[PDB]
């Protein structure tokens, strides 16, 4: 199986530079051009460029011909996208990709890393409980969750009971507040009968601020 | 102009474009400060090399003294891609005269009826042993782009940016030295420059009409530039 | 492999070939032959020489009148260029070694497009001014490359000339230049003083420049040269020359060295070049748009301190886009300097004509398969998703081989065309349905099918069925051919009926 | 570039319907030698790489359900999806890989129509822990409703609120074809401790009349 993993994503000042990694496995690295594609949050797909590991040839979307660079290390089966003079509109998800043969465009992709070009400081979020209602219909359904508030930048991830609860979960799109700080809640619906018996922990992770939080949400006094 | 006649007098709107002190092309004075002409007439990007001569009958100015105007060029504004047009701005507006005069433009997008009388003017090649150097004129008639191409043997088909004119059965028309000058026609009492002379597929071939750039197609563009 | 194909042997050696209106025109010593496209039978011939040339006798007239031999020298007329024009009334334009390198135009009569004798005009106007210029002196006898193109409603000639210093106040030729035909058709014109870039008189003898090939692409004009690495260098290399396609003059003129290597064995001397689109598979392999022009060039190793080919060959591909990226973005100053042979070495300057210092490198695409051989000709075409090259050798050997970075390929077609070296002047024609190339060897020219020849090799149904699958060979009732050539309804890759 | 123009940008169709997306390119993607069009169709689920559906204009990729079909030639191409399923909610991208730079269409957002379904509404008071901070967040949950158009109005001691709240909506659910919504009221601790009743008032096509959920500080 072909596998592609990006790395190096994160926060970077406007004007600054950032090097993305793409480590490949499962094929002759030198026999396929390695492509980079990007997507701004909720926007279309834009093709960046590609390199040929065998000789280090490059091809760029005329837009990035000046500012962008692609490098390769055959010994590491890894490609590097190098960006400079980064600006606001470069904030995006960056995928690396390749193909099975000349018949297809891109057959394989990475997960993508998020590159945020901003001037804001990294801030870890606070995590507050969204405690289930006293009057949760007994025999019926209760709602509870987590307020993940005031962090930067994206993204944050929410699992419940360490991935063991997934049914009935809605982790919402984070919103950008006026302070320029992100905030989101994650809720889950649950049998009312389960309250006081079943432990509900939301597992929150913000890798940029390097903070993990497990908040147990329970009925209040 | 091959198989043309000398013009009996001056033609007010005729411009001789000089490159490195020699006549290189024709042009039409369409406004005090604007001459219309062809892209092929500019070998050099450096405007010091160019002069416009107005109110001249003889290409060397011989005999033209109290009428001739010599102006520098301050701007070249090229027509849209595929037009071969250039609008040349004079460093100093030309003074209108009996000898110096503008020629009207057509309405944008206007058509012209087939057997409409027209005239080409120019100081270019004539095939004469001793060209006197007096401005020449040849009379042509308009021809449908379709019918023009039927005479051209389907070797070339015409875009709407082109226009055709030619002598009925004889060979005559503009040639080397005539480029950028006007094809002029009058349906009504007024003269309009309907076409601009551009290099053709051979000078003065019998039964073979000339292709000109259709001014009425670029009329809108021209007006933005000159008003 | 032995095949019988449509062929033609001329009275003399063939220099150039041009295909127009289903007739084939041959530029040969002392003759222009007109052949039929179908069977290559001679339709007509035009005697261009020998001619009697002299100081007094003047260009574009016969001085056979006064063959008095006062100082008469007979000279064979070698064709240096042969061009078809259909912008003005259809014409053949032919320029020979004699008569100051002037050209002659053969105007086809309305219904007879194989008649080059009725109307023949010698292109010459006496230099009008007080001039040391000869716009009508087009072609050099030492070797010339003519690229013809219509631009701005004029016919423009871009010309590469090899020159010496045996020259006149009139009758100076130019190394590289652009000039246009007058609409009167009686002469050529240089538009400005920048319309030509010449080797300094001081170097014309010690610094020969050979012009292998020329082409347009991307709005640029490209010439390929062979020459010394340096003014006084004893070594030779290949360069690609780029300039703006304008007629007013040569602009943005830049020369760049081209190394074709094998993995560090340098093949420094280009023998022949062909530009075409890449087949689908190859395009992906080399990062090209199916859209993109590719320069395919067969290179050879020179003998030490020489431009003489050494019988070892490589084939490198140069995407124009790739080439352009190096021309376009200068990078290190250290790689660029004033054009050494145009300005002096010690010029104040040392528009601005420029040369690069380091060579742009590619890697043999045939993986050293042609190391012990001298490739002298190459054309290139697409078949399905494949890219195929037509190669010729110094020995008269012709080969068809698939081009790919993924593995080498034994030519599916390989046979001896002739005793004589295969000429680099080739033609590819795509009859939509199917296609052929015209290949020259000495005095003979041959019409080779682009596709079905692999099959014709097999003499029997059995052999034919055990042909390698990619050739798409099959048995049509009495012969081995590809599907498309079977007029007996029934074509097979599976069944041989009783013999 | 070669410009890619998808149409429409959005459409909302029912389960079992035939959907049609259109893709026009500024020049022919036809590779004449093999007579193949170099145009492809991707499907993109939120937070996921694009998945290749169709290549060479009409050739379905391995695995791809039979109901996806490409067609067209030259400059005009069509992605059809007969028998639309709920898991088919996504954004479809046409891409040409005929020349560089490769270019995609704007993408077409595809949503699933389904019977109207009223939301369950819940309300959350700020947490005491959060009040230690100095701010109060009041959360209102709108669970599993269709269609998306929903109005939430906050009320404190019965007064309407303006520009002190924000909402996010989840991506349609791949099997329910529903959305969920979250509305946060943000207030200073001062302004919060100064009032008594906090209500969230929802209007939806699924509710006979508006629904209110509230609590007392
Ligand atoms: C050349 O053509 C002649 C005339 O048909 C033919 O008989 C002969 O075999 C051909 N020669 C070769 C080498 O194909």
């Amino acid at each position: 199986e072909v596998q592609l993993v990006e790395s190096g994503g994160g926060l970077v000042q406007p004007g600054g530079s950032l090097r993305l990694s793409c480590a490949a496995s499962g094929y002759t690295f030198t026999s396929y051009w390695l492509h980079w594609v990007r997507q701004a949050p909720g926007k279309g797909l834009e093709w960046v460029g590609m390199i040929d590991p065998s000789n280090s040839d490059t091809r760029f979307n005329p837009n990035f011909k000046d500012r962008f660079t692609i490098s390769a290390d055959t010994s590491k089966n890894t490609a590097y996208l190098q960006m400079n003079s980064l600006r606001a509109e470069d904030t995006a998800v960056y995928y690396c990709a390749t193909y099975r043969s000349y018949v297809t465009p891109l057959d394989y992709w990475g997960q993508g890393t998020l590159v945020t070009v901003s001037s804001a400081s990294t801030k870890g979020p606070s995590v507050f409980p969204l405690a289930p209602s006293s009057k949760s219909t007994s025999g019926g359904t209760a709602a509870l969750g987590c307020l993940v508030k005031d962090y930067f930048p994206e993204p944050v991830t929410v699992s419940w009971n360490s991935g063991a609860l997934t049914s009935g979960v809605h982790t919402f799109p984070a919103v950008l507040q006026s302070s320029g700080l992100y905030s989101l809640s994650s809720v889950v619906t649950v049998p009312s009968s389960s309250l006081g018996t079943q432990t509900y922990i939301c597992n929150v992770n913000h890798k940029p601020s390097n903070t993990k939080v497990d908040k147990k949400v329970e009925p209040k006094s | 102009v091959v198989n043309g006649i000398p013009t009996r007098t001056n033609i007010g709107w005729m411009v001789s474009l000089r490159y490195r002190n020699k006549h290189i092309c024709g042009g039409s004075l369409i406004k005090e400060s604007w001459v219309l002409t062809a892209r092929q007439c500019f070998p050099s990007r450096d405007l010091k090399d160019y002069e416009a001569w107005l109110g001249i009958h003889d290409v060397h100015g011989r005999g033209d003294e109290k009428c001739k105007q010599v102006l520098n060029v301050s701007q070249l504004v090229y027509g849209p891609e595929g037009s071969d047009l250039v609008l040349m701005k004079l460093a100093r507006p030309a003074v209108l005269d009996d000898f110096v005069s503008t020629i009207d433009l057509p309405n944008y997008g206007s058509t012209i009826p087939e057997k409409t009388s027209c005239s080409v003017y120019g100081w270019g090649y004539t095939g004469l042993i001793n060209y006197d150097g007096l401005l020449r004129v040849a009379h042509l008639y308009i021809m449908g782009n379709e019918k023009c191409s039927q005479h051209h043997r389907g070797k070339v088909t015409l875009n709407e940016s082109e226009i055709c004119a030619g002598a009925e059965k004889i060979g005559s028309g503009p040639c080397e030295g005539d480029y950028g000058g006007p094809l002029v026609c009058e349906q009504h009492k007024m003269r309009m420059v309907l076409g601009v002379i551009v290099p053709g597929r051979g000078c003065a071939i019998p039964n073979r009409p000339g292709i000109f750039v259709r001014v009425a197609y670029y009329a809108k563009w021209i007006h933005k530039i000159i008003l | 492999m032995k095949y019988q194909l449509p062929n033609f042997t001329a009275e003399t050696p063939i220099q150039n070939v041009i295909l127009h209106e289903h007739h084939i025109f041959l530029g040969a010593t002392n003759y222009i032959y007109v052949l039929n496209e179908e069977d290559l039978q001679k339709v007509a011939e035009y005697k261009t020489g020998p001619v009697l040339e002299h100081p007094d006798c003047f260009p574009c007239q016969d001085c056979s009148s006064k063959a008095n031999l006062s100082g008469g020298v007979w000279k064979d007329n070698i064709n240096m260029a042969l061009v078809v024009d259909t912008y003005y009334d259809d014409q053949l334009i032919s320029c020979g070694s004699v008569n100051r390198g002037t050209c002659q135009r053969h105007v086809f009569p309305h219904n007879h497009t194989a008649d080059i004798q009725s109307e023949v005009h010698c292109i010459f106007s006496p230099q009008i001014e007080e001039p040391s210029q000869c716009p009508d002196c087009v072609v050099s006898a030492l070797g010339a490359k003519v690229l013809s193109s219509v631009k701005d409603r004029f016919i423009n000639f871009f010309v590469g000339n090899t020159i010496n210093s045996s020259y006149f106040p009139d009758h100076p030729l130019h190394s590289i230049s652009v000039r246009r035909l007058k609409e009167t058709k009686d002469g050529f014109m240089f538009l400005t003083d920048q319309s030509y870039i010449d080797v300094l008189p001081e170097f014309r003898d010690s610094y020969p420049i050979k012009y292998v090939h020329a082409f347009e692409s991307n709005n640029f004009i490209y010439f390929l040269t062979v020459q010394r690495e340096t003014l006084d260098a004893q070594t030779f290399h290949t360069r690609i020359i780029r300039f703006c396609s304008i007629n007013s003059g040569l602009h943005s003129y830049m020369e760049m060295p081209l190394e074709c290597i094998l993995t560090k064995e340098v093949f420094n001397i280009l023998q022949a070049a062909y530009v075409s689109k890449p087949g689908a598979q190859l395009a992906r392999q080399i990062g090209a748009s199916l859209n993109d022009d590719i320069l395919f060039g067969v290179f050879a190793q020179s003998k030490p301190d020489s431009a003489e080919p050494m019988d070892r060959s490589a084939m490198c591909a140069f995407p124009i886009k790739y080439v352009n990226d190096f021309f376009n973005k200068i990078v290190n100053k250290n790689n660029v300097r004033c054009l050494q042979h145009f300005y002096g070495p010690n010029h104040e300057h040392c528009e601005y004509r420029t040369e690069f210092t380091t060579a742009l490198q590619r890697v043999d695409l045939f993986m050293g398969q042609f190391s012990e051989v001298l490739l002298t000709s190459i054309s290139t075409f697409i078949k399905g998703d494949l890219t195929i090259a037509n190669l010729g050798t110094s020995e008269g050997r012709f080969m068809q081989v698939v081009v790919s970075r993924s593995g080498p390929s034994t030519p599916h077609v390989n046979f001896l065309l002739d005793s004589h070296p295969v000429s680099p002047e080739v033609i590819v024609e795509h009859t939509l349905n199917n296609g052929y190339t015209l290949v020259i060897t000495g005095k003979k020219i041959t019409k080779i099918p682009l596709n079905g020849l692999g099959c014709r090799h097999f003499q029997s149904c059995s052999q034919c069925l055990s042909a390698p699958p990619f050739v798409q060979c099959g048995w049509c009732h009495d012969k081995c051919v590809r599907s498309e050539e079977c007029l007996s309804g029934t074509w097979t890759q599976q069944i041989c009926l009783p013999a | 570039d070669i410009q890619m123009t998808q149409s429409p940008s959005s459409l909302s169709a029912s389960v079992g319907d035939r959907v049609t997306i259109t893709c026009k390119s500024s020049q022919s993607l036809l590779y004449t030698s093999s007579q193949k069009n170099y145009l492809a169709w991707y499907q993109q689920k939120p937070g996921k790489a694009p998945k290749l559906l169709i290549y060479w204009a009409s050739t379905r990729e391995s695995g791809v359900p039979s109901r996806f079909s490409g067609s067209g030639s030259g400059t005009d191409f069509t992605l059809t999806i007969s028998s639309l399923q709920p898991e088919d909610f996504a954004t479809y991208y046409c891409q040409q890989y005929y020349a560089y730079p490769w270019t995609f269409g704007q993408g077409t957002k595809v949503e699933i129509k389904r019977t109207v379904a009223a939301p369950s509404v819940f309300i959350f008071p700020p947490s005491d822990e959060q009040l230690k901070s100095g701010t109060a967040s009041v959360v209102c949950l709108l669970n599993n409703f269709y269609p998306r158009e929903a109005k939430v109005q906050w009320k404190v001691d019965n007064a309407l609120q303006s520009g002190n709240s924000q909402e996010s909506v989840t991506e349609q659910d791949s099997k329910d074809s529903t959305y969920s919504l979250s509305s946060t009221l943000t207030l200073s601790k001062a302004d919060y401790e100064k009032h008594k009743v906090y209500a969230c008032e929802v209007t939806h096509q699924g509710l006979s009349s508006p629904v209110t959920k509230s609590f007392n500080r």
